[PDB]
């Protein structure tokens, strides 16, 4: 049930857009430079330049979800943690949506924002409309269009440098990765514990005790090892409910911050909200 | 010797309990579904009656007319040197006899020639005085009992075993107590008529049985037939919905045996220890080391017998399969009443001041009466024990002082008040009671499966098999896994290696001293994709950890290709995208279009928005839309009576719950 | 789950009590008590987590009743896809339909 | 587990039906209510069990009649109080009684 | 029977409750208190001896 | 909950150690360790919820 | 090992009593035998004559 919920969480956040939009080929709308938040045709990478930095900041336990039998046998010298989990029956399943597919959804969302049912409108007349929702008069933007665009381009740059250096902003995404790894490695370490039996090694017990005596000790080990699995499952259920609440709130901001102008105080930023852009991150999203 | 198939034959009632409208799962000796069965045909042209092995029980069926097949003979050597049991229907009644029979090479009835003579008899039973018949039987031999099951079905098949399902019922439980490894059929001759019979073998398996509303077994599922069958046994249902399911990891069974013991050639010195001319006194007990030898101790069966024998950290039936390290023997003499004190946790003069065992003792204790050698009619007084001391002894310590004793220190000279000698003599006599007769005691101690060993039981070694799943036995440690050479370096006093899980992942070969690594045989995740049993029975299987361009797959029917999720077998690959009926993973999905098809998932409808710095679009029309949204609000409210769920209506069980604490108050507060 | 042995000789309390005396029976009965108490505790823990999920859904249903049914909402996609006009609630088993 | 012909010395009694009693059928003891049953036991069968492994059927040794066994305790109960300080009286609600 | 005894500050038993007397007494023993608050409580299922 | 027996003869550690030797006490103390660990785990799980 | 073996999960009882008065004689009784040489061990409740 938990595994199925994880796919549902991602779908409700990124799959709001029904119709996919092709990436504009100009990336410069009315003095605003939208290059660095859209895919670069020259660069092979499908994700954007800002999305490149985020993926590098988060260390991931496993790249590919395939671990062949030969590889674990050929590298017995290294005490690989993943081979250890696999040999005790613990598995990790791949997500339904690939990292490229999520990047496609975010590319279309930015394209639709920057070009718009579609109802296309220039990026200038649109920002003038936003100023009306704030409370300012439209003539303010037209008279001061040039400096507003310059401030917008410098602000995009100030964000670029912060991600280039080491930032604590992605700490929450890092935390989720570490919690999952620790729980799996705790189960492997709990196989060494005696649960009132003479020994924790099943091969030792069966070698020196007969059937009737062996059952007494084996029963103790079974009782203790079942409790370890039950505790792990209960912890996972509580963690999942927390992730689900975070996923629900993220989908709300996508509808209200990215697909419209929000008049709620501090919901889509500290100041007076104009608009928002989403960007994909490992096991998360950045606004 | 034609080969046939047993589709679903060979199900029988497991026990004597009555069940109805239920599903029951059990592990027992069953004939697996669709297993090979040999055919034996008896006609005027050919008369088949060879000796077939038993092999942990058989399934026997006969398609014939005119009553050709009559019975069976079960035995080991099938001659007059061993017991055999005969079950025959001689046209008048059923006769069962188990005797030393002089078996005939050609046993048959005439339209009788079974045996010549019979002596050393044990059991006897007599009963009251286009094929069209199928008769089915099951035989098994457990704990000296030969079980017999029986069933009947009318048929019309010409010359082959009909397919179908039929449940057998018990008819006999024979207390024969004979060793059975072979059997033969008894067929009558007329030439011969048209008849045939078939034989199958039983293996341990887990079956799921379906009881109808009258208590009849109408269907069964073999959990080991295929991945779909295993899914049903785990879910405990005969129907499965559409979707993808996670089954057990990929399993492998061993195909070999490896035994590795060190080179020893000398028998252990049983005679010099048990049969030595002289043993010491209990207070001055002696200890001896046991050098590399073979511990058979079956040679003792001829000469030496023990009145006491008790092992503590090991079972008595495992001594012949182990290797022992740091073996020592202790010898001394006590009187009969004192033998009970040679055990951990005892008190008394012997345990307090003479000889004490540790609480966590590992070894065996032996003793035997020796009144004929250690006792004289005049009286023997060479054996002594200590009865005065300041404090108690520590385990495996001795005191051989002879300093005079005075209570509360204050040394003394022997001829003085409150001055005593601390030792006493036993004084064994020929005519005294057994409680005062002498006994010789030997105590053996050792460790197991932790360090190099030089003493081992009688067993035969084998060659090493590497890069293959096998059963292994290294100096008494057994298991299943794969052996490969290792780069680890062991110090001379190290014999085994262990990991953080405490699994034994390394061992030094005793004969060649080569370090080896040990790894499990089962590895890799599996999952089953089905469109629903009601729709079809075919399924596709996804292997997450296989690269199919030595494949670790159960079977390759067809449609094998590599996806981003793994190696998929049993689905057609199409190039068009669809709405992801069933999510496989990594952007792959499956559907039932009639075969299972796998395709890449589509993200949505595609379009392009033209951008213009001078244009704008404004709607001129509108429509009214109504949509529905559904939300849960509340769930069911429940309560629990813990004294009824636990202990039912039992009173004494309820009393035990009260003494157990019974934290039921907090359970109900949470639910309330 | 009442049919499972928890290391004892049998899962039937009437079978143990019939052929084992008080001392021998007490050994087996304690094993069954421990396992059956553990079964109850697992059921209660799952119910608490399930109730937490329902409570969150109930709170959101109360928010939409106030904002979508008793007034006009400007939040995008909160009270339907298009531009919201009004809403009507209808009762359902263990839920509500808007 | 099955039919038995060797028994200890004990005096039998008459069957009592539709009433909670202490029973002992061929050495198996317990408490419950005995009523006639329609289940059809095969000759080699003596006892019957349900999914919970509770013993719920038995063939009478003397008359070979099939009898159903059910517990004696059943039904929900709750207590209403106004507070012991205010009053010592209470009311009782029986959920499963008409 | 099962009884709930009350020990005072000097070690003297001054009161008691018999859990088998009536439904209210059984409620007291389960919660282990001589005082009960207003409300409705769930008790053991109807018993027949 | 520290006063509850968990299948052991006594719930008081000092009582068991006073009259039983090392091996026979190791059986009873294990029963108390498992039970008291279960109490702690239940408390932690409730705190998380 | 060679004459009479009980199964691991044995249900029953074992009885023995001394019969030296009837089974023993001054000269010596040699009518009772037992096997001490065999290839392998016996299975439960199986005999070899
Ligand atoms: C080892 O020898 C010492 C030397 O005598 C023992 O110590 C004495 O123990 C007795 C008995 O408790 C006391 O009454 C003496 O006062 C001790 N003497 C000294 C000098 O300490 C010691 O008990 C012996 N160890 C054992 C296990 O018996
Ligand atoms: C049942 O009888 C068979 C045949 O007499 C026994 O098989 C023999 O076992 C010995 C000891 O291992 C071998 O040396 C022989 O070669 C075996 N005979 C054959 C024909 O293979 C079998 O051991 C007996 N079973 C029991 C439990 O005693
Ligand atoms: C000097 C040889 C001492 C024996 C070697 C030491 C350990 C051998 C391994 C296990 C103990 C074997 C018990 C031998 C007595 C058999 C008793 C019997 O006949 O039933
Ligand atoms: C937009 O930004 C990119 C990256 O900083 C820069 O290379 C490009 O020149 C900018 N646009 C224009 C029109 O200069
Ligand atoms: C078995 O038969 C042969 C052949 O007559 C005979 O020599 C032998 O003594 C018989 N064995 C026994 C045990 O009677
Ligand atoms: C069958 O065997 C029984 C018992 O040995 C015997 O009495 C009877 O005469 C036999 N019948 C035939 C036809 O051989
Ligand atoms: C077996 O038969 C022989 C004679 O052939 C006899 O001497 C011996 O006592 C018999 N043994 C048994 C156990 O009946
Ligand atoms: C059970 O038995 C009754 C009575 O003979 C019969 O009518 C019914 O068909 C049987 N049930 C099944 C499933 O055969
Ligand atoms: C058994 O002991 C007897 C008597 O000493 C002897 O004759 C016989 O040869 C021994 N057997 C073996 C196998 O050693
Ligand atoms: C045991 O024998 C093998 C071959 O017979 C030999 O290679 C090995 O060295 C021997 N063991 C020792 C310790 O010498
Ligand atoms: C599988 O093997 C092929 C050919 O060797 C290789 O191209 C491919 O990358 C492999 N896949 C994985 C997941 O290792
Ligand atoms: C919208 O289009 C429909 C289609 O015929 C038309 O009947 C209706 O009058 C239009 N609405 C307006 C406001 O023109
Ligand atoms: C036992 O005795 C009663 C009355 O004496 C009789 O009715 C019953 O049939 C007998 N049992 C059997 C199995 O016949
Ligand atoms: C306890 O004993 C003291 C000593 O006389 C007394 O004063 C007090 O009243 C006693 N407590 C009660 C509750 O009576």
């Amino acid at each position: 049930g938990i595994a199925a919920e994880q796919d549902r969480n991602t779908r409700e956040v990124f799959a709001q857009v029904k119709q996919m939009y092709k990436t504009p080929t100009l990336k410069y709308f009315g003095g605003f430079n939208f290059s660095q938040i859209l895919p670069d045709p020259l660069k092979p990478t499908k994700r954007s330049f800002i999305e490149d930095l985020l993926f590098n900041k988060v260390t991931l336990a496993d790249a590919g979800f395939m671990k062949q039998y030969g590889e674990c046998l050929g590298d017995i010298n290294a005490r690989d943690l993943i081979c250890a989990q696999k040999f005790n029956g613990l598995t990790v399943l791949p997500p339904l949506l690939t990292d490229d597919m999520i990047a496609a959804y975010t590319a279309a969302l930015v394209s639709g924002t920057a070009t718009a049912a579609a109802l296309q409108i220039p990026f200038a007349m649109q920002m003038a409309y936003r100023f009306n929702g704030i409370g300012v008069t439209q003539n303010v933007l037209y008279e001061n269009q040039k400096q507003i665009a310059n401030q917008f381009n410098k602000a995009i740059s100030q964000i670029q440098e912060s991600l280039t250096t080491t930032s604590t902003a992605l700490g929450k995404l890092q935390d989720v990765v570490n919690q999952n790894a620790q729980a799996l490695n705790t189960l492997v370490k709990q196989l060494s514990s005696n649960f009132g039996a003479i020994s924790s090694v099943l091969n030792d017990i069966l070698s020196r005790l007969d059937k009737v005596e062996a059952e007494v000790q084996i029963d103790r080990l079974i009782t203790g090892r079942l409790q370890s699995l039950q505790t792990y499952v209960t912890q996972q259920l509580i963690r999942a409910a927390e992730i689900r609440a975070s996923a629900n709130l993220a989908a709300t901001k996508m509808s209200e911050c990215v697909l419209g102008q929000s008049k709620r105080v501090d919901f889509c930023g500290k100041g007076y909200h104009l608009m928002s852009f989403p960007q994909a991150a490992p096991h998360g999203v950045v606004f | 010797y034609t080969q046939h198939t047993s589709s679903m034959r060979g199900v029988y009632y497991p026990d004597e309990i009555f069940r109805s409208d239920t599903l029951y799962l059990t592990q027992d000796l069953f004939l697996p579904f669709y297993s090979n069965v040999t055919g034996f045909h008896t006609i005027n042209h050919t008369f088949d009656n060879p000796v077939i092995p038993f092999k942990d029980g058989i399934y026997f069926a006969a398609t014939e007319k005119s009553n050709v097949v009559r019975g069976w003979v079960f035995g080991s050597t099938m001659n007059n040197k061993s017991q055999s049991v005969i079950i025959i229907n001689n046209s008048t009644n059923v006769v069962i006899r188990a005797c030393n029979f002089e078996l005939c090479d050609n046993p048959f009835f005439a339209v009788t020639m079974i045996f010549d003579n019979a002596f050393n008899c044990t059991f006897e039973y007599i009963s009251d005085a286009n094929f069209k018949h199928l008769r089915e039987f099951v035989f098994k031999n457990k704990d000296g009992f030969l079980y017999v099951y029986k069933g009947y079905q009318p048929i019309d098949v010409v010359r082959d075993l009909p397919s179908g399902f039929n449940t057998l019922k018990p008819i006999f439980k024979l207390p024969l107590g004979i060793n059975i490894t072979n059997f033969r059929a008894i067929l009558t001759a007329f030439g011969t008529s048209a008849a045939a019979y078939f034989v199958g073998y039983l293996k341990p398996t887990t079956f799921m049985l379906k009881y109808d509303e009258n208590g009849t077994i109408t269907d069964a599922v073999d959990c080991s037939q295929n991945p779909l069958a295993e899914l049903k046994c785990s879910v405990k249902s005969f129907e499965i919905d559409k979707g993808i399911y996670q089954t057990s990891n990929f399993r492998v069974v061993p195909s070999g045996d490896v035994v590795r013991f060190p080179n020893i050639t000398n028998l252990c010195p049983f005679g010099e220890v048990f049969n030595a001319t002289k043993f010491p006194s209990v207070y001055a007990w002696e200890r001896k080391k046991i050098s590399n030898c073979v511990a058979d101790y079956s040679v003792l069966y001829n000469s030496t017998f023990f009145s006491t024998f008790k092992c503590y950290g090991v079972s008595a039936t495992k001594l012949n399969d182990l290797c022992f390290s740091n073996v020592y023997a202790d010898s001394f003499v006590v009187k009969g009443d004192d033998v009970r004190q040679i055990a951990p946790g005892q008190t008394g003069v012997i345990a307090d001041y003479n000889y004490k065992l540790p609480d966590d003792f590992m070894g065996c204790v032996l003793a035997w009466n020796t009144r004929n050698i250690d006792a004289t009619s005049t009286g023997n007084y060479n054996y002594k024990y200590r009865y005065l001391r300041h404090g108690k002894l520590r385990p495996f310590e001795r005191d051989i002082s002879n300093v005079p004793f005075s209570p509360d220190g204050k040394p003394c000279t022997p001829p003085a008040l409150n001055c005593y000698w601390p030792l006493n003599d036993y004084g064994f006599y020929t005519t005294t009671g057994i409680g005062y007769q002498p006994y010789r005691v030997v105590v053996l101690s050792f460790e197991l499966l932790n360090a190099p060993a030089t003493v081992c039981g009688p067993k035969l070694s084998t060659d090493l098999i590497k890069n293959q799943c096998v059963n292994f036995n290294f100096n008494g440690l057994t298991g299943t896994g794969v052996l490969t050479p290792s780069s680890k370096r062991f110090q001379p006093f190290q014999q085994f290696g262990r990991d953080v899980s405490d699994f034994t992942d390394s061992v030094r070969d005793p004969k060649t001293s080569e370090i080896l690594d040990i790894s499990p045989c089962s590895f890799g995740g599996v999952s089953v994709i089905t469109p629903g049993t009601n729709a079809s029975s075919e399924v596709a299987v996804l292997y997450q950890d296989v690269n199919c361009t030595a494949w670790r797959i159960y079977s390759t029917g067809n449609n094998v290709f590599q996806t981003q999720a793994g190696c998929l077998i049993g689905a057609e690959h199409v190039d068009t995208s669809y709405e992801c009926d069933i999510p496989i993973g990594a952007g792959i999905c499956a559907s039932y279009h009639k075969s299972i098809v796998a395709y890449t998932m589509s993200l949505g409808a595609d379009s392009s928005i033209a951008y213009s710095n001078n244009t704008i679009a404004i709607p001129t029309n509108f429509s009214i839309s109504i949509t529905t949204e559904v939300m849960p609000v509340s769930m069911a409210k429940t309560s629990v009576d813990c004294n009824m769920y636990i202990c039912g209506d039992s009173t004494e069980c309820a009393n035990l719950l009260l003494q157990y604490g019974s934290f039921c108050t907090q359970l109900n507060r949470a639910l309330s």
